[PDB]
């Protein structure tokens, strides 16, 4: 009922993929789902509406005159079974904060009622690299009562996840908003499934559905489409499943605990990834 | 049929006309074709009435005064001005009302400051002071005055606004100045909107940090639906029986504290789109409240309608609503088996200032009567927008 | 009726109280004050009398009627947007910018905004 | 004291009535009246409160301390220019840009306007 | 004195990229100073030899304010006399992420740490977003050349495309230019030309192609830049040809941003 | 100064509120507009009233414009409301400018 | 569909400049149009042979509004292949004088005279100050080729420079660019070699050298241009030269604008200001 | 005690030269001058104070943030004991070019420097076009004569026309009357007697006339003006004559503008334009 979503994480490790797949999924169990693409580079509707690049709010309220002038049906559109996909785009580089966006077409959003009542999941996915300005908006205005990071076994997806527990625990007591899990996307690097269980446990979370890399998934990419719609007899489309069925039975929202820059050197060294550091 | 015949019909009406006249009302003519949704790229409105050929247009202080003010019954509406324009707008609107006129209603009244020579070159504020304390010693049982504001009183610079706020703090009475010179806008629709203004800017907000009132998750308000000749009673009935309670009527057989409990209402339902859709976008946008447009023009509109306000309740108000078709369908059904043969195939043209063409077209075509012609003094393109698809 | 002059040719804001509706438009209080808004006709054809205009109570925004003089002399200088246009023509809502000397003074808070120099920068 | 806040997220203008020099800043006026200022610390470093002050009443503008504290942050995001960082120490008179959190309201009428950004865009 | 700025997204080299260049750049006696731009404080951890150089951010909050900062306290010298500045950012969700940037360029000016007769001075500025404290070495003026350094992969030549973009908006109004494109190597086929191909489209040349190796990861555990470590390596002399490119580049040319189509037909017209 | 002390002439005399803890707590603005009417009754020769808050007039939240304009509207008389708290300011370079 | 804007302080003969290259386009199976941005509507009567064209100022002020204007009133084609419009301007004292070049121009916009058969448009704009409506071209991206009409004197060097300057502000928001510079000869020494030097430190090209003759004061009485008048004058093959390179003319810079100084120093060495 | 005055013409013909030349010659008589330059080209002031230029009122107020700010004495500098000052101009192609006009007067004003301890304030405004800022001293009444440099040109004339235009259309509401015109020698043979035809036309005077000397080119390599450089030179006679004739003047009408035509038919009068014919339109 109302349950609202977000996927933060690094640019580049797959957010977009694995939020519309999971939504795709979500969609065959009959869940009315919408995706709000709060990437600046608005690319997180192309394989569900399958047309291009969704055009955004802040293209739409700069050929016209306001954002209240806009129309819902202009920005939000329905596809894949009609989940409804908006994208917030940004503004220009150099130019304000490049999360305007997400703060307009929130605002945008709410103002004129998009959030009806038979919606069960809103998702949106965030680019996490910065956790300040509209991309810090979601959690602290309460927007989005649970987060799913997706991290890798790279150094620096995993210091983006912390910062964005960093984020969740500033504003814990303000709201609701609680970590639901971390979901490791597969580069097929060594002794990466249990580093991600580890830096989990670290944080004192749980780990949502490991999810390994394929050629498939490009496959599905080239033509513009979800993995699951693309082939729904392949072993990714059940996996995709399988991590939509656990977020929907997750219940484990729990307030993060994170961890010192020296405690992610050493977490580390002990898989191998970083070689063994010796001051002199 | 015969649109192009139609097309040639509108350019040699049109040749009679200096060129600028021709130019400017070759954009008010167009022939419909339901496909458009955008009726403003076809046809042209809302603008300024060429001089000098018999346009039927009122003012805004018949829009204002005779419109929207008016119908409200424990009110005292001024003309202030001169004798005319409260003469000319006297009883000539058929609103119903219940009430005892000159003693607790006064709707078939005409209060006017008669302004003379002296009063157009002093000014009239003092004797607008004057006539708001004679009003109050002869009818103390009067809720509240209205000033409408005739040409003369912003052509002269009067300050109405202050002498209503002085007047109204003295005697503790709500006071509203409404600014509806007739010159102020091109017709009737400006005075709906600077009427609208009046009444969010001195009456709507006033039991606002109140709560006696006692709420019920049933509660509606009947906005836009002026009881001309009893309609809006009707209308009442209808949704009575759905299983609804109505708290406010604007402004037909309206009150002042019914305006005031229009806030606290849980849903809005609009029957004139082209006068009252501003305050309703007001409450939306305040206090939260949805609102939504109906028809009550023939059985089909009617179960349309009433359908359709049902669908924003629970499941006992729609079973009401399906008993209160039930229980009305056999009497429309008798009526339409009278009248239908005696009506079939009869052609119609319209010419009403905004919403009823349109609003009237479904119960035309009940009786198997087709509208060839719509048209309106007023509306807006938002107004055509919405009649292009009915006909 | 409350309006606030701002220029950057004004040291100070200046503060107001003016009677909403009169005859005398926005260049009427303006020249009582001793505000200096240019004024170069008295056709309200050069447009060298625009101002930015901003509603400081937005509940209280009242209904008024932009003239074809006045929308064209705005499309001239440029300082008219289609959708104002559109807002205007449709909902009956001032735009951002004006020529005072076709402003009427409404009953709320303003504040007016020049820089001196004609309407057409 | 009258406060008009503005700001591009805010459908309209809103138009509130303060008592001026209370312990509660101007934040605490726009917690009250549902004003979405961006507040992400208590111990006024960050810039994120940062908003644009209008003195509408030119001659009514009432002399304050500018607290080094919010000098400093106000440097940080790039919003105190030398001239009024002069003008705050010799003449006591507020600059354009104040920190929410730290702003005294005054007895005056303002026009507040913020982004719905951090300050330091 | 030529400012520069190296600007790039998170996790291609930037740091040691940078780092290796003013080091074979002290090698020719140059003196150069490099300021980290980046909210992550390793971007002067090779040249100093330190666990993580104290920010000037968490200096001045410790200390009251950045008043009663000395210079003394902020600026380290290094190996090869090389100058070094770092300027964290503010906690997560705590205001805008780029304030430190902004606060610690105008120290340095403040305190007049510039016109000590420095021939180079370098920014390592995140490039994920362009906007506040990140963006300010564009809009002040701050540094008049700019180096991107990108990877065949989307993130990186969409990033490239970014900065960019960010360059026309602040051309007319300062001396700020695309210098050249430097490319990394995560061992992928057909990425010289592909870059080139990326920069070509720009108009502006690449500078230079960095492969990757082992050999950097050896001197990450000393904490010592390969330059220092090893001389005689090939990366070693890579870096030397890099900065031979950087300090003898006499072309700069404005920018034109590649719409999305252009740069996805540039990255499947290569098989990828 | 030349005056009859008391009577048309106040300088060397102590008027206060003499604020304590229930109107620290309670309000503080009704015991104001009392005590402006007791001014009122007692020294009917003054010219007017002005009003120097202290330090808690600004920290527990007072609104004393409100009750200089309503008092001086009602007795026709200037009061003026001076909000020289003594934190604001770094010295008494500040009373002087408020 | 290219547009380009002739930009030059008054009297340095851009209008006839204009026409006569209107006028050698027009042969060459080129139908073209010229936009009179100057106030003073002398910009289109070599083409039209009019005494004076009715501006779109004029005619829309007698018939009451623009929108009462219609397209064949305004734009008439006194030669077959050139279109010529007049944008006219207030009177003195009277508003901003460039606000006639913005109703102009949206009226040509709206009524869609830029339609399926123009090679050419050329606005013939005040250049003395670059405000209002006069700088509406650059601002507005309405002309992206720009050729500044210059001479040997001073006030046209800083004319020139103060075109470009405004060339700069606007480079990033519109693709408009300097195409290059028309020296116009006053019978003075070393002109060519010195718009040639101004030429080359802005980073631009000289595109031709137009000297003054004797063929276009006989012009003048006629109201045509030379090449209608004497094809075979030395001065109307000139203009045919300037009239091809400005079609084959391919690079167009952002300029570089030059000190108050460094123009001086152009003009102390080549003795034209001591 | 104070004529407020003001020079108008085409770009380029020498409004400075003459103001200057005349402004210094006025201080021989004793008399204290105040050069206001309403010019964008900002070289106004450059022969009184032998400087390359004057800061500009627009310089200094962005340099230092705002007009507040501007001290007198930075803005205001004296030179041959007449008071300069620059208005300046906004960055071509954003603003009014005329902005610094209005700045410029505007922050005069407010800070005393118009105050009457001078007998003569003079105006060197750009007359190429009459709108905001270049028009603002007429519309505002801050320059009561106008004098207005004239060439025996067509485009010299034509603002000279425009000119007159602009102060007819304020005649009604203030004191701005037409001095005269000054004629400044473009080597032309009938152009003396040209302008005194356009005077009589206007229904003005020809104050003066001013023969081109190449003895001002060596005055100006100098950054000094021609009185000083040589004041036993004629030409400093004929600015010591336009002096003294200024001060002298008392004809200050409201001017008659021409049309169009008429200055056409005045330029084939005196020869500089050929006769024309309707007959031989088509060739
Ligand atoms: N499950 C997956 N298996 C294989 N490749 C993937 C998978 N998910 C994403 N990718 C690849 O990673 C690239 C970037 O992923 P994307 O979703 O764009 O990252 P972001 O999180 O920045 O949106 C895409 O080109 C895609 O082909
Ligand atoms: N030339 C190179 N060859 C091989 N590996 C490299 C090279 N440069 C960087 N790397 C690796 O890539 C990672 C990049 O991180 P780093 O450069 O420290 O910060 P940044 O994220 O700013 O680029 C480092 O962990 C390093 O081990
Ligand atoms: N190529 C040329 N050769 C000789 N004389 C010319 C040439 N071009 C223009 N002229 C003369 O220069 C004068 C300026 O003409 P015009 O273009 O009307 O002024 P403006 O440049 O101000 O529009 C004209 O009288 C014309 O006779
Ligand atoms: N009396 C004069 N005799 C000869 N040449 C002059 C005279 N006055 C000005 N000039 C020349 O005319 C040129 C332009 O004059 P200037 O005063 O700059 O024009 P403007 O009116 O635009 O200021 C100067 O280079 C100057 O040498
Ligand atoms: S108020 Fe209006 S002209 Fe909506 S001024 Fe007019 S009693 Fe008409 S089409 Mo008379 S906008 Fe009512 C009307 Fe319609 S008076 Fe009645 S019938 S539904
Ligand atoms: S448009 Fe409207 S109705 Fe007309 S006057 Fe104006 S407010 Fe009134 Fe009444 S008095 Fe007679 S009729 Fe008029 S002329 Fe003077
Ligand atoms: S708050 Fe974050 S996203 Fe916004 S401008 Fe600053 S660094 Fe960029
Ligand atoms: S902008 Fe230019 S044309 Fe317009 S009024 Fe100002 S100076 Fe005149
Ligand atoms: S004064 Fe000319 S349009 Fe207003
Ligand atoms: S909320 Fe952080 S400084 Fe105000
Ligand atoms: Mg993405
Ligand atoms: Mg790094
Ligand atoms: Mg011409
Ligand atoms: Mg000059």
């Amino acid at each position: 009922a109302m349950r609202q979503c977000a996927i933060y994480g690094k640019g580049g490790i797959g957010k977009s993929t694995t939020t519309q797949n999971l939504v795709a999924a979500l969609a065959e169990m009959g869940k009315k789902v919408m995706i709000v693409g709060c990437d600046p580079k608005a690319d997180s509707t192309r394989l569900i509406l399958h047309s291009k690049a969704q055009n955004t709010i802040m293209e739409m309220a700069a050929e016209a005159g306001t954002v209240e002038d806009l129309e819902l049906e202009d920005v939000l559109k329905a596809g894949y079974g009609g989940v409804k996909c908006v994208e917030s785009g940004g503004p220009e580089p150099g130019v304000g904060c490049a999360g305007r966006g997400v703060i307009t077409a929130i605002n945008f959003l709410e103002e004129e009622g998009a959030y009806e009542d038979d919606l069960d999941f809103v998702f949106y996915d965030v680019l996490g690299d910065v956790v300040c300005g509209g991309f810090a908006m979601p959690i602290r205005e309460n927007k989005a009562q649970e987060i799913y990071i997706v991290c890798s076994g790279e150094m620096m997806a995993m210091y983006a996840a912390n910062n964005i527990s960093k984020g969740i625990v500033k504003y814990a007591n303000s709201g609701s908003v609680r970590l639901g899990g971390l979901i490791c996307n597969s580069r097929n690097t060594d002794r990466e499934d249990e580093l991600i269980i580890a830096l989990a446990n670290k944080l004192g979370t749980q780990m949502i559905h490991f999810v390994p890399r394929d050629n498939v998934v490009q496959r599905a990419e080239i033509r513009r489409m979800t993995v699951i719609e693309y082939d729904p007899k392949a072993k990714q489309a059940d996996e995709y499943r399988a991590l939509a069925r656990k977020v929907v039975d997750n219940k484990l929202l729990v307030i993060p605990n994170p961890i010192t820059m020296d405690e992610l050197e050493e977490l580390l060294m002990e898989f191998g990834i970083m070689e063994v550091e010796d001051e002199s | 049929m015969s649109r192009e015949e139609v097309e040639s019909l509108i350019q040699e009406v049109l040749e009679v006309y200096p060129e600028k006249a021709r130019k400017d009302r070759n954009k008010h003519l167009a022939v419909n074709d339901p496909a458009v949704t955008q009726s403003k790229k076809c046809i042209i409105s809302n603008k300024k009435s060429q001089p000098g050929l018999m346009t039927i247009r009122g003012c805004a202080y018949a829009g204002s005064k005779g419109v929207v003010w008016g119908p409200i019954k424990d009110m005292i509406h001024i003309s202030h001005g001169p004798v005319g324009c409260g003469q000319y707008s006297r009883a000539g609107r058929r609103n119903y009302y219940i009430g005892t006129t000159g003693v607790n209603a006064f709707v078939t009244m005409n209060f006017t400051s008669d302004f003379q020579e002296k009063d157009i070159v002093f000014g009239g504020d003092k004797k607008l002071a004057k006539l708001i304390d004679e009003v109050e010693t002869l009818f103390p049982l009067n809720k509240g005055i209205s000033v409408q504001s005739e040409c003369p009183i912003g052509l002269i610079g009067d300050d109405i606004e202050s002498v209503s706020k002085v007047k109204g703090a003295e005697l503790s009475k709500t006071i509203v100045p409404v600014r509806c010179e007739g010159f102020r806008g091109v017709s009737q629709s400006l005075g709906h909107h600077i009427a609208n203004d009046a009444v969010r800017d001195w009456v709507l907000g006033k039991r606002d940090e109140d709560t006696t009132f006692a709420s019920t998750p049933y509660d509606v308000a009947i906005i836009g639906d002026y009881n001309i000749g009893g309609d809006a009673w009707s209308s009442r009935i209808l949704l009575e029986e759905m299983g609804l309670r109505c708290v406010a009527q604007w402004s037909g057989d309206g009150s002042i504290s019914e305006i005031e409990l229009t806030p606290k209402v849980k849903l809005n339902l609009v029957h004139c789109y082209r006068s009252m859709n501003y305050i309703s976008r007001h409450m939306e946008e305040k206090y939260g409240i949805p609102w939504m447009e109906y028809n009550f023009f023939g059985p089909t509109k009617t179960i349309e309608s009433l359908r359709a306000i049902a669908a924003k309740f629970d499941e006992s108000i729609q079973k009401k609503c399906e008993e209160v078709i039930a229980k009305y369908k056999p009497e429309w059904e008798a009526v339409v088996a009278k009248y239908r043969p005696r009506l079939e195939g009869k052609r119609v043209m319209l010419y009403i200032g905004g919403l009823r063409p349109r609003h009237v077209i479904g119960a035309y075509e009940d009786l198997g009567m087709e509208v060839v012609g719509t048209g309106y003094e007023f509306a807006h393109n938002d107004d055509y927008d919405r009649t292009m698809k009915e006909m | 009726a409350t309006i606030y002059f701002s220029s950057p040719l004004m040291p100070h804001n200046k503060k107001v109280q003016a009677v909403a509706g009169k005859r005398s438009t926005l260049l009427g209080v303006a020249q009582e004050n001793g505000v200096k808004i240019p004024f170069e006709c008295q056709d309200g054809n050069c447009g060298s009398c625009l101002v930015k205009i901003t509603h400081l109570d937005g509940e209280r925004i009242k209904g008024m009627l932009l003239t074809d003089k006045e929308r064209n002399v705005l499309k001239s200088v440029g300082k008219l947007p289609k959708s104002e246009e559109e807002r205007a023509a449709v909902r009956d809502l001032p735009p951002t910018y004006r020529l005072a000397c076709q402003t009427i003074v409404t009953d709320e808070d303003l504040l007016v905004e020049f820089t001196g120099e004609p309407g057409g920068a």
